[PDB]
């Protein structure tokens, strides 16, 4: 775990990429009035008005959802709420209560989410305030400048491994897991720049 | 609805003169005026007369004796109480639902009072009626849309033909104008479930204690087939009950599933008990799945509660022990397990929502209620995929339903709501218990034999009599305590002929002769056969039709003790064969049939046949595919050993299936074939009592044949 | 190219053709759609059986006496008088005015009849409708197999602009006309290109004026305007 976590800065770039995503989501929620979040009604006659998320537009399991007016949930501020895809389809089809974490950290706490007449998602708090949720669309200049600095660090760490791997004293079975760990970090940093 | 009551007389003139002035004003708007006597007279004009909507009485005379007894019956009944100067309310009149309309004794203002009574009566009509029925009555008097379906359009096409005018004058103008399709905007559509139809389903499920109830417009037999098309995919396993209906047989022949049949309890008289508690255990469910090839975990269970005779089960133990996420209760005979406190925790709709399970019930509407034919309901209690269950409803229901049946289906749910509707359930129970006590009273005091009611020795209580293990009236060997109940309104008359130990007697009269005797007066027996008689004491049977049944029973003892002739007693049976039934009396026919039952041994060949289960080779769905190609043959009755049948044997008596379509009779199910061969001999000597089996066809020699599959 | 002695005409099925198209299959400058006339007949109680582009249909069975036949002609002559004199919508169609009194305020009967006729020529309705019905979509599996996937819970909905190559689950029944478009179990590929264009054309012509919304049995209406149909999961 140490050789595939902090050796060539595997996890070291993961805790640094979160600061770029946190700064990127701060600028996307400011201009969230351009692209809202329209929920479509799934086919079939049901007792309760069921809802269905976007089809091929979103495929992630732990996707994030932005919001316009921020609220004070659990005695703290929040700028983005992430819901689980395996748990969103169950609540929107069978009812009950939904559980979602705040700011991508902590446990999945319970929220007062309901359905809106304009096909949206209104988040209620302790003061009965409305907040329409939204999703980030498909790159600012400030985020791109900070992202290229972190992406260049991955090429520098990968260049060191592609030069000293000829050590005879190093077993061959260890090289099969180090290369697989470096490609996992590089495949994640190339997703936010899409 | 145009009866106005005027109670008491003050004796003065300034109060009786406005009564006479109002008497001449209410008759101009079609209203019947009645004048009861004392306080007990007005109470008899509400329970016996349901067309009353106006009570006029002095407020300063009976302010507490009338505002309490009337509120216990009809709460929304308007009260035209006339107050005075020194009039006030009472502290004991706050928790009572009433409608008091105050007026004065002003002379000459009787015309304005008549307009207020008509408007108040219209408010009572627009309140007790559901919004679906309200839209149907208003569309006839105002809605006059042209170019619509059907083609008659309120009976217009019938007025152009001489033969058509006879069919239009039979019903009425309002009858033909009420049959409209879904081509109306202010009434919505049934398949769309919007508008008046959306609020109609919420009004039935709320009163009957349910989440959402549908209105099947194709009878109960169709509602049972829709449930099977949900919790039984193409290749699953269901837990259908053995005592199933003819509609449930075709359900197993349309879905490629592997059903598992239970073994309910039974006695010697033919009254089937219920499924034991050991069949609901987890060690019993997985026992029959591993034995039967091609069977997975059961996902659906069909439980007949109650049965055809009326025996409630114990839903408090099934919803906890039986591990089935889709438990079905065939409540096609008890649509009243809610409006009485002696039915709590006895049905699927009593209680709450079971975590991880759902309750499906197909309660019949045109059986023991008040609605047109082809009407049923589907009660859903749970959080399942209702959209999938609704797809099977549109495949059997046409796009243009009949609103005349829908308006009556919801009416049955509105006639029972409130204290005015609850008196019909409790009133039918009181009339049933009273009829049960009249049998035991006319049994000991009589001189000779008399009918007996299948009831415990103690019937003083007013509740469901449980089937304990230390009793001898039920006769069920090894029965579970607090599992089987008794329906008070299902009086089962046990005719003499058998003992209390299960053997036979020497003097007795079968129930088949008594069944045809009641038809001469206009009484149709629901179930008959060995030595039992089933009747239906629902809300349709009032005190007139209930007391007339006892009088016909006393006439049978008189005609049998005096030894009368068949021609001078049963004219319908004499017309079937006047030559054979010439010199025959009522005592000679009753004694000859009783000896045939003991000789052929009916209780032994019936208790052992329906107990064991024949070897099921293939699924019932595979038997229907062979008939579609044309590979169905028939053999003799003594040659069907080892063959796969194609029909469901439903012998009368009793009334339960014997061999399911797709089973084989081998060496294990030997008594099963013996029951069919016994009925072919006992029902051939005397005409009228022929063998009636839904499957055995009559030939020209007497031997019956069944339909099997080609080898 | 129609076969002789094969197609017959029903005398009682009177099909009224409104002026709007030519005899060669093209369009014209002056034209009145049949959807506007259908709303005027409903005011007097006449329910139109079939309506859409420039055609009508009425049922003259044995129950239609001489009163209902003569009353239909009187309502048609009143539409010409109200259109030639250029009247208002509020003083002619009270049911349509109650749907949106703000938009249908200063609008007359001649302004609405000309704005809708220009949308049919611009979006080209007769050409996109004739080519979307001849080319049948590619049927992948049988309609019975498409219902088996819905019982297990493998159904989803995609947008109208993102559905090329997916198997539908419902039956598209657009009004007008009244015939099915895609059967439950077919796939829209490159061969059935005009088939998808017919659905996208009705979403734009039936979204500017209230009362003339797009009616397709299978396309649910949303708040953004883009209709979505139910398909099967991959
Ligand atoms: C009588 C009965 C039926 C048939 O009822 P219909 O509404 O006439 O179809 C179906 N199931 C059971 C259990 C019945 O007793």
């Amino acid at each position: 775990v140490l050789m595939t976590g902090h050796a060539w800065q595997q996890q070291g770039m993961l805790t640094r990429l979160g600061a770029i995503v946190q700064r990127h989501l701060q600028l996307q929620q400011q201009q969230s009035d351009k692209t809202a979040l329209t929920v479509i009604r799934l086919g079939g006659i049901f007792s309760r008005r069921q809802q269905y998320q976007l089809p091929v537009n979103v495929t992630a399991s732990t996707l994030t959802l932005l919001l316009q007016k921020p609220l004070k949930l659990h005695d703290m501020e929040v700028v983005h709420i992430s819901f689980e895809r395996s748990a969103l389809e169950q609540w929107l089809s069978k009812g009950g209560e939904i559980r979602g974490k705040l700011n991508g950290i902590g446990f999945a706490q319970k929220l007062n989410l309901e359905v809106d007449s304009a096909q949206h998602l209104v988040v209620r708090d302790v003061s009965l305030q409305g907040s329409t949720l939204a999703l980030p669309g498909s790159l600012p200049g400030e985020i791109k400048q900070q992202l290229e600095e972190l992406e260049s660090d991955w090429r520098k760490q990968h260049a060191l491994f592609s030069e000293q791997q000829k050590c005879l004293f190093i077993p061959g079975d260890w090289l099969g897991r180090i290369e697989a760990s470096l490609q996992d970090v590089g495949a994640q940093i190339r997703q936010a720049q899409q | 609805m145009n009866v106005i009551a005027i109670l008491n007389h003050m004796g003065v003139y300034f109060k009786e003169e406005p009564i006479r002035e109002l008497h001449r004003a209410l008759e101009r708007l079609n209203f019947q005026i009645v004048y009861p006597n004392d306080r007990d007279d007005l109470l008899k004009l509400i329970e016996n007369n349901a067309r009353l909507c106006g009570v006029i009485f002095d407020w300063d005379k009976y302010n507490l004796e009338l505002c309490e007894e009337i509120s216990k019956m009809n709460e929304n009944l308007p009260l035209y109480a006339f107050a005075n100067t020194y009039s006030t309310l009472d502290v004991s009149l706050n928790d009572l639902r009433l409608q008091i309309s105050f007026f004065e004794y002003a002379l000459g203002a009787a015309e304005d009072i008549a307009n207020k009574i008509k408007q108040t009566t219209d408010e009572y009509i627009n309140t007790i009626l559901p919004p679906l029925t309200k839209a149907l009555f208003k569309y006839v008097r105002e809605g006059k849309y042209t170019f619509c379906t059907p083609g008659h359009m309120g009976g217009t096409a019938f007025q152009k033909s001489p033969v058509g005018s006879l069919f239009y004058d039979f019903f009425g103008p309002n009858t033909m104008k009420s049959d409209i399709s879904i081509s109306v905007s202010e009434l919505g559509s049934l398949l769309d479930h919007s508008g008046p139809h959306k609020e109609a389903e919420q009004y039935i499920a709320r009163v009957f204690n349910a989440d959402r109830s549908y209105m099947v417009t194709n009878g109960t037999s169709t509602a049972n087939k829709i449930v099977g098309m949900y919790s039984a995919p193409a290749g699953s396993t269901i837990l259908i009950d053995r005592n199933c209906h003819k509609s449930l047989t075709h359900l197993m022949m349309m879905s490629d599933v592997t059903p598992i049949y239970f073994r309910p309890t039974r006695n010697a008289y033919g009254i089937l008990g219920g499924i034991p508690q050991s069949e609901f255990q987890h060690a019993t469910i997985a026992k029959r799945v591993k034995e039967t090839p091609n069977a997975t975990w059961p996902v659906h269970a069909v439980i007949t509660n109650s049965t055809y005779d009326g025996l409630l089960y114990n839903t408090d133990f099934i919803k906890k022990t039986l591990d089935v996420k889709s438990i079905h209760f065939d409540s096609a005979w008890v649509p009243y397990t809610n409006f009485s406190p002696i039915y709590e925790g006895k049905c699927g709709m009593s209680g709450g929502r079971v975590e991880g399970k759902v309750i499906y019930e197909t309660q019949s509407t045109h059986k023991l209620l008040a609605a047109f034919s082809q009407a049923s309901m589907i009660h859903v209690k749970g959080d399942v995929n209702e959209e999938t269950f609704n797809e099977a409803y549109m495949m059997h229901t046409t796009t243009s339903p009949h609103y005349g049946i829908v308006a009556s289906t919801e009416t049955a749910a509105a006639m029972m709501k409130g204290n005015a509707g609850k008196r019909l359930i409790n009133g039918s129970i009181e009339r049933a218990i009273k009829f049960r006590k009249e049998i035991k009273r006319l049994r000991t005091e009589s001189d000779g034999w008399f009918f007996d009611v299948w009831q415990p020795d103690h019937i003083d209580t007013t509740e469901c009599w449980p089937l304990r293990s230390d009793s001898t009236w039920h006769g069920f060997k090894n029965i579970d305590n607090e599992h089987m109940y008794l329906d008070p309104i299902k009086v089962t008359l046990l005719t003499p002929g058998m003992e209390k130990d299960g053997t036979m007697s020497d003097f007795g009269i079968p129930a088949s002769i008594v069944a045809k005797y009641l038809d001469e007066h206009g009484i149709v027996v629901e179930k008959t056969g060995p030595y039992n008689l089933l009747f239906l004491f629902s809300i349709g049977i009032d005190k007139t039709k209930a007391l007339s049944l006892l009088r016909a029973l006393t006439d049978f003892k008189r005609a049998f003790d005096l030894n009368l002739r068949v021609k001078n007693m049963l004219p319908s049976l004499y017309r079937e064969d006047p030559e054979f039934y010439e010199n025959m009396r009522i005592q000679e026919l009753a004694q000859n049939i009783h000896k045939l039952i003991v000789h052929h041994n009916l209780p032994d060949l019936m208790y052992r046949a329906f107990e064991v289960l024949p070897t099921m080779v293939m699924t019932p769905y595979a038997a229907f595919q062979k008939e579609l190609h044309g590979m169905t043959e028939e053999v003799y009755l003594d040659e069907m050993v080892g063959r796969i049948n194609a029909n469901m044997i439903l012998p009368y008596p009793p009334g339960v299936p014997l061999v399911m379509p797709g089973e084989m009779i081998t060496e294990e199910s030997r008594p099963v074939l013996e029951f069919l061969q016994m009925l072919c001999e006992i029902g051939a000597h005397y005409p009228g009592f022929e063998t009636d089996i839904h499957g055995a066809y009559r030939q020209a020699d007497g031997r019956y044949t069944v339909k099997v599959l080609k080898e």
